[PDB]
C-alpha cells in the first residue's frame, strides 16, 4: 500500500519521551539528556515532504571545570529506505538536507557499525547499501531503527543562538552530525557523532529514562 | 556535539 501505517510515532520514538546515557571520548565518558519533542513520521512511502521527522533537546552535563552544561536543539530524519534511504547522497537534492550529507563510505561504515545488519548483498554503491529487500519489513515494523540528527542552535540552562560549523565552545564544536540506531524491542539508543575533521567515534548510549511517568 | 575537552 501507499501509506505507512504506525500518532505517526513509535513506542520509542513519541513527543515527551526522555533518554539518558553518555558519550565517550577518548579520557572520560561525559553525562547525556535527550528529550524527544516532536515526532512526525511520514505517512506517504512516496511523500513530498521535507519536514524533519523528530527534533529534540540533547544536554551534555560537566564537559569542563568551567562549564557544566551545554544544551542543543536537534532536528533529524529517521531512514526509510524510500524517500530516506540509508545513503544520504540518495536523499532528496535539496539544501535543507545539506547537514545530513556524508560520503557514501562514511554512512556505510557507520551504519554497518551498529552491528545489525545481515553480512549479504553489501554494495557501497546502491542507495540503501544492498540491505533493503521488498520483501523486508517496512521501516518501523523492523527491531532496528536508523536515524541522524543534527544540532541546530544552543539554547540557556532554561532551554539563544543558531549554531553553524564554523564557531564553537571551549569544549564542545558542532560541525557534525549523528548517526543513531534504536533498538525497538529495549528502548537502547546508540550513536556516533560525525564530521571528517573531527575524531571518529564519539559514541552515544541511551536508555529511556521516564517510561514508568509516561505509562502511568 | 564533538567533545574536545581536555583531561580532567
Ligand atoms: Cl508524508
Amino acid at each position: 500500500s501507499a501509506k505507512y501505517t504506525y500518532g505517526r510515532h513509535l513506542d520509542f520514538l513519541r513527543p515527551g519521551l526522555r533518554f539518558g546515557g553518555s558519550q565517550s571520548s577518548k579520557y572520560t565518558y561525559y553525562t547525556v539528556e535527550v528529550k524527544i519533542d516532536t515526532v512526525n513520521l511520514p505517512l506517504y512511502k512516496d511523500s513530498r515532504s521535507l519536514d524533519p521527522h523528530v527534533t529534540g533537546t540533547f544536554t551534555i552535563k560537566n564537559l569542563t571545570p568551567v562549564l557544566d552544561k551545554v544544551v542543543t536543539l536537534f532536528e533529524g530524519y529517521v531512514i526509510n529506505y524510500n524517500q530516506f534511504p540509508l545513503c544520504s547522497l540518495h536523499w532528496p537534492a535539496e539544501e535543507t538536507l545539506d547537514p545530513y550529507m556524508a560520503q557514501r563510505e562514511s554512512d556505510c561504515s557507520h551504519w554497518k557499525r551498529f552491528g545489525h545488519f545481515g553480512s549479504d548483498n553489501w554494495s557501497l554503491t546502491e542507495r540503501n547499501f544492498g540491505q533493503y529487500n521488498h520483501e523486508s519489513a517496512e521501516f518501523m515494523n523492523q527491531r532496528y531503527i536508523y536515524l541522524k540528527w543534527k544540532e541546530r542552535f544552543l539554547l540557556d540552562d532554561e532551554e539563544n543562538l543558531m549554531l553553524d560549523d564554523n564557531h564553537h565552545l571551549e569544549g564542545a564544536s558542532f560541525e557534525g552530525f549523528y548517526y543513531v540506531c534504536l533498538d525497538q524491542l529495549t528502548g537502547s539508543v546508540e550513536g556516533y557523532y560525525y564530521h571528517p575533521a573531527c575524531e571518529l567515534f564519539q559514541k552515544l548510549e541511551l536508555v529511556p529514562t521516564n517510561c514508568d511517568a509516561l505509562n502511568t | 556535539p564533538f567533545i574536545t575537552s581536555r583531561p580532567w
